[PDB]
C-alpha cells in the first residue's frame, strides 16, 4: 500500500515535470490537427499568429481569447455560397449546435492547462535536476536520462534533417524542390555555414507558411474572377493544366488539399524552433574534432575505453552501434539501391561494392596515399551523389 | 451448334487480355482472373 | 503511347533511399565524433600487428 502510493507520487511528480515543458508543445500539436481537420478560410489569423508565436506571457493570452471567438463563431465557379466558403456550414435545424465539436471546449481547458502552470510559478529547464552525463555508462537508467535530457542537444540537426527528408517524401511538388536545394546546401557544409544560415532558412519557411496556407484556402467561388494560372497552357488538355497546378500548389476552384502538407510542414516549424532554442545556448560538444587539421589520433580524450570492461549492456549497445554501424549503413544504402530500378540504382551497387571492397586496409592512418582525409573525402562524395539522386528524382 | 474455331478463341483471349488501364491497381487482377478462367478450357471443350 | 512505354505501375518512389540517407548521414556524423578514435586505435596494431 505504502509502496505503491510512494509509486503513484513519483509517477504524477514525473509526468508533472513532463507536462511543464511539453503542454506548449502538445497543444501547438492538437491545434494544428484541429486546423487540419476544418482547412476553411477563416483559420488565417490563428495560423498566422501561432507562426508569430513559434518564431519568438504577452503572446499566451492571444489564441486564448481567439479559440472563444471560434467557438462564439461555430455556434452562430459556384455550387457553394459565403457562409459555406467562410467556414460557417448551416447544419440541419434542431440536430445539435455541438454534435461534433468536442474538442474546442476542451482546448479551452487546454489553454488553461498552460496558464495554470504560468501563474502559480511566478506568484530549471529540466525533468531530472540531479543529471549526470560524466559517467552515463555506469547505468541503464542513466543512460535513459541521456537519452531523454541531451537527446536533442547531441543530435538536433540530424532530426530536423529528418524531418525535412520525410516532408519531401510526403510533399513531392515544387515545395519539396526547394527543400531538397536547402538540403543540399546544408548537407556539403561545415558548422559555421549552417551557423550563419539556419537564421535566413527559418525566416524564410516562417514568412512561406502563411502564404502556403493563403494559397491552401483559396479565393471566395462567387469572385466573378478566375485565376490567370488556369490558363498559361497552351495546347494541352485541362488535366495537364489540373496537374501543373497541383505540382506548383496553386489555389484551384473546388479543391480538397489533404492535411498531410500540413502535418509535414507543422513539424518541419516544431523542429526548426527546436533547432533554434538549443541553437541559442551553442557551445563546443557539437563541433567536429578534425578542426585542428590533422589525422593523427588524439593523445588524450575525455572519455574512457569502451570495447574492454564490459559491464551492464550499454556499454554493450555503444560498442555494438560504434563497432558495426558502418555495416548497417551500407546495408541500408544497398537495401536502397537494389529496391530502385534506374542508372541511379547502379551507381548505388557500383559506389557500394568498391566501398565494401576496401575492408580495413583502407581504415589506417599511416600518414598519405589514402588516409582518413581521403576515406572522409569518399563519404562526402557518397553524400553528393545521394543529394544529387534524390535531387534529380 | 459447333466447336469454337481456334481463331475465335485467340481473338477472344487478345481481347480479354487487352482491356485493362494503366492506372487502377484493380484491374489487373480482374483482367488476370478473367484470363486464367478462360485458360481453364480448350478450344474443344467450349462450343458455340 | 502509356501502354507502348509500359513502367510497371507507379515505381518512382522516395522511400528507401531516405532511409539509406538517414543511415549514412548519422555514419558520418559518428565518424567525427568520439570513441571512434579508441575503436581504430582496436582496429589497429590488434588486428595487424
Amino acid at each position: 500500500v505504502k509502496k505503491l502510493h510512494k509509486l503513484a507520487n513519483q509517477t504524477i511528480e514525473l509526468l508533472w515535470r513532463f507536462f511543464e515543458v511539453h503542454i506548449s508543445k502538445i497543444v501547438f500539436v492538437i491545434i494544428a490537427i484541429f486546423i487540419a481537420n476544418n482547412i476553411n478560410a477563416l483559420y488565417i489569423p490563428l495560423v498566422i499568429l501561432l507562426s508569430l508565436a513559434i518564431c519568438l506571457g504577452i503572446f499566451s493570452l492571444f489564441m486564448c481569447a481567439y479559440l472563444f471567438l471560434v467557438a462564439l463563431s461555430k455556434m452562430i465557379h459556384g455550387n457553394i455560397s459565403m457562409p459555406e466558403w467562410f467556414g460557417l456550414k448551416k447544419e440541419v435545424e434542431g440536430t445539435e449546435p455541438i454534435y461534433m465539436l468536442f474538442g474546442v471546449i476542451v482546448s479551452i481547458i487546454a489553454l488553461a492547462f498552460q496558464s495554470i502552470v504560468i501563474y502559480r510559478q511566478r506568484h530549471r529547464a529540466k525533468v531530472f535536476p540531479d543529471f549526470h552525463h560524466s559517467h552515463f555508462d555506469r547505468s541503464l537508467k542513466n543512460a535513459i536520462q541521456f537519452l531523454i535530457d541531451y537527446g536533442f542537444y547531441k543530435f538536433g540537426l540530424e532530426i530536423t534533417m529528418i524531418a525535412i527528408g520525410i516532408d519531401i517524401f510526403n510533399r513531392m511538388d515544387a515545395l519539396a524542390a526547394i527543400q531538397c536545394f536547402w538540403l543540399v546546401l546544408f548537407a556539403l557544409n561545415k558548422r559555421v555555414f549552417v551557423r550563419r544560415i539556419w537564421v535566413f532558412y527559418v525566416i524564410y519557411m516562417a514568412i512561406l507558411y502563411p502564404l502556403q496556407f493563403f494559397s491552401y484556402v483559396g479565393l471566395p467561388p462567387d469572385s466573378c474572377i478566375e485565376y490567370p494560372w488556369s490558363y498559361w497552357i497552351p495546347s494541352y488538355s485541362d488535366d495537364a493544366r489540373f496537374n501543373l497546378s497541383y505540382l506548383l500548389n496553386l489555389s484551384i476552384y473546388g479543391v480538397n488539399w489533404p492535411s498531410a502538407y500540413l502535418i509535414g510542414d507543422f513539424f518541419v516549424l516544431l523542429l526548426a524552433s527546436c533547432q533554434l532554442a538549443v541553437f541559442r545556448r551553442e557551445g563546443e560538444d557539437n563541433d567536429s574534432i578534425y578542426n585542428d587539421g590533422n589525422f593523427v589520433i588524439k593523445p588524450e580524450n575525455p572519455q574512457y575505453d569502451f570495447i574492454d570492461t564490459k559491464k551492464s549492456y550499454v556499454d554493450y549497445f555503444k560498442s555494438f552501434v560504434f563497432h558495426y554501424g558502418h555495416w548497417i549503413t551500407l546495408m541500408s544504402t544497398l537495401a536502397a539501391g537494389i529496391a530502385g530500378t534506374s542508372l541511379f540504382a547502379l551507381g548505388y551497387i557500383i559506389f557500394t561494392l568498391t566501398m565494401l571492397w576496401s575492408g580495413n586496409n583502407l581504415y589506417v592512418m599511416n600518414s598519405t596515399l589514402r588516409s582518413f582525409e581521403h576515406t572522409l573525402k569518399r563519404w562526402n562524395a557518397l553524400l553528393g551523389y545521394t543529394l544529387f539522386t534524390i535531387t534529380m528524382k | 451448334l459447333g466447336m469454337i474455331k481456334p481463331d475465335q478463341l485467340a481473338s477472344l483471349n487478345q481481347a480479354l487480355t487487352d482491356s485493362y488501364t494503366t492506372r487502377d491497381t484493380n484491374s489487373i487482377l480482374r483482367s488476370r482472373m478473367s484470363v486464367s478462367y478462360l485458360k481453364g478450357y480448350t478450344y474443344e471443350d467450349i462450343l458455340i | 503511347f502509356s501502354k507502348a512505354c509500359a513502367v510497371e505501375t507507379k515505381e518512382g518512389n522516395i522511400g528507401f533511399d531516405v532511409i539509406a540517407l538517414s543511415f549514412l548521414v548519422f555514419q558520418i556524423r559518428i565518424f567525427h565524433s568520439w570513441y571512434f578514435q579508441h575503436c581504430m586505435v582496436e582496429y589497429r596494431s590488434e588486428v595487424i600487428l
